[PDB]
């Protein structure tokens, strides 16, 4: 009897675990295009003062 | 094949075994079930791939449910106009064919929710793209109807108009001359009326009308209520007198127009009628086949939806299920779901469906 | 309410029914009866609130 709630805690933390893999995943994307997107206004913004 | 009746859905997870009876095989136990019932079963893979948050899963459930149940509403109301037009065999289109097959041969390698429609969007996106599907067909439906219903009004009309026992006859049937066609002021004259059913009546009528004007007596002559039905004299210049004429003998007259222009207009709307309960019929006749597979397909990709829901919170994760044909002769339709409950030994079942 | 919990949540949802030692009145029912926890976790803020 125990197994059945054993079995459906896990699922449950499982599909939180997914949840949250997916979350930090979209976030990592997200990141990484702000960062060249930072990039390259960082750049613009740079040579236009250093020229 | 014997699927012709109803079929009932249902999905389990790919990793269980029967628990009806201890069958090694679970595709083996649902055979010899299935043998009980009579009935044939087929895997059917209609995936989705996407997966979304719990909460946003349980909320993806409940709509999917609204929408398949308005879905499912509104193929229900395009089978029951299909059979309206009496175009639909067995029934409310139990048989009418879709994707140029019949239902089992259409629900044999069903795909409803694969395919360019929604490939790889998300499950929200994929519910909104069939909710916006469902309703324009059933805008397109009460379009469909509401045409034909305008046009059995127009032919109804033009039904009764052609009576003529109390009012004005079909203008193609009428005579024009002395009839309201030319006939005004001093020219000529123009009257219609029902004095009993003999002439000495109408005469008995017409002599109410003083000889103000067209003294000429009253002649009435037709099949209208097997009685008095006239095309007599009676100028506009002694309108009191044209309408005395037949009302003081209780005539009740029945006189209008019958121009020219009149008639042919009369003539006119009679064909436009014809031709629009034809041209509607045959619209809805065409609008009724291609929603026997546009609203079929929307609530059954509605369907495989709220399935692959059920399955998700049937399983949690690893996303993973196995699902189940449908197809059950109509005997076997109650033995079906006590086996099936039999061997849903976790609606109980991690699927069900009708 | 846990069979009803079951069913709209259909997913997996843990609980923590733990019995109460003595009853407790009631305000409407202007009576006491014997009472248990009902504490319950699940995930998404949707749910927590349904």
């Amino acid at each position: 009897t125990p197994n059945q709630v054993n079995d459906e805690l896990n699922k449950m933390q499982a599909f939180i675990r997914k949840e949250a893999e997916e979350k930090a995943k979209e976030i990592q994307l997200k990141a990484d295009q702000e960062y060249e997107i930072e990039k390259t206004n960082i750049v613009r913004n740079e040579t236009n003062n250093i020229d | 094949l014997y699927t012709a009746n109803d079929f009932i859905l249902i999905s389990l997870p790919q990793n269980a075994q029967p628990v009806t009876a201890p069958g090694s095989k679970t595709d083996s136990w649902f055979n010899e079930t299935l043998i009980g019932g009579r009935a044939f079963v087929s895997d059917f893979k209609i995936p989705e791939f996407k997966i979304g948050s719990l909460d946003t899963l349980i909320v993806e459930s409940e709509e999917l449910s609204k929408v398949d149940n308005q879905i499912g509403a509104s193929i229900g109301k395009i089978i029951e106009i299909l059979q309206g037009l009496n175009e639909t065999s067995t029934n409310a289109y139990r048989t009418l064919p879709i994707n140029n097959m019949p239902v089992p041969e259409y629900l044999e390698n069903f795909q409803w929710q694969t395919r360019k429609f929604k490939l790889d969007k998300s499950i929200k996106d994929l519910i909104t793209l069939i909710s916006n599907e469902s309703s324009q067909l059933d805008a397109d439906v009460r379009a469909t109807y509401a045409n034909y219903n305008s046009a059995k009004t127009n032919l109804a009309a033009a039904e009764r108009k052609k009576t003529g026992d109390l009012s004005v006859r079909s203008l193609h049937d009428i005579v024009k001359p002395e009839d309201f066609v030319l006939n005004s002021e001093h020219l000529t004259t123009v009257l219609v009326a029902v004095p009993k059913s003999l002439k000495s009546d109408f005469e008995k009528s017409y002599e109410t009308l003083s000889k103000n004007v067209v003294p000429a007596s009253a002649s009435v002559i037709a099949e209208d209520a097997e009685y008095v039905l006239f095309n007599v004299h009676l100028f506009k210049k002694n309108v009191q007198e044209f309408t005395t004429a037949a009302r003081e003998k209780k005539f009740i007259p029945r006189e209008f127009n019958y121009s020219e222009e009149l008639i042919d207009q009369l003539k006119k709307e009679h064909d436009s009628a014809a031709s629009l309960e034809q041209s509607l019929r045959v619209q809805l006749v065409r609008l009724a086949k291609t929603a026997y597979v546009d609203v079929f397909i929307n609530w059954f990709h509605i369907k495989a939806l709220r399935v692959y829901v059920e399955s998700v919170l049937r399983y949690g994760l690893p996303p993973h299920f196995n699902i189940k044909i449908i197809a059950v002769p109509p005997k076997n339709l109650s033995k079906c779901k006590s086996e099936l409950i039999d061997a849903f030994g976790f609606e109980p079942f991690v699927m069900y469906i009708i | 309410l846990e069979q009803i919990l079951w069913r709209v949540l259909r997913g997996n949802l843990f609980f923590k029914t733990v019995e109460i030692e003595q009853p407790v009145y009631d305000v409407k029912t202007r009576e006491y009866k014997h009472k248990n926890a009902f504490i319950v976790f699940s995930h998404g803020d949707l749910i927590i609130k349904r």
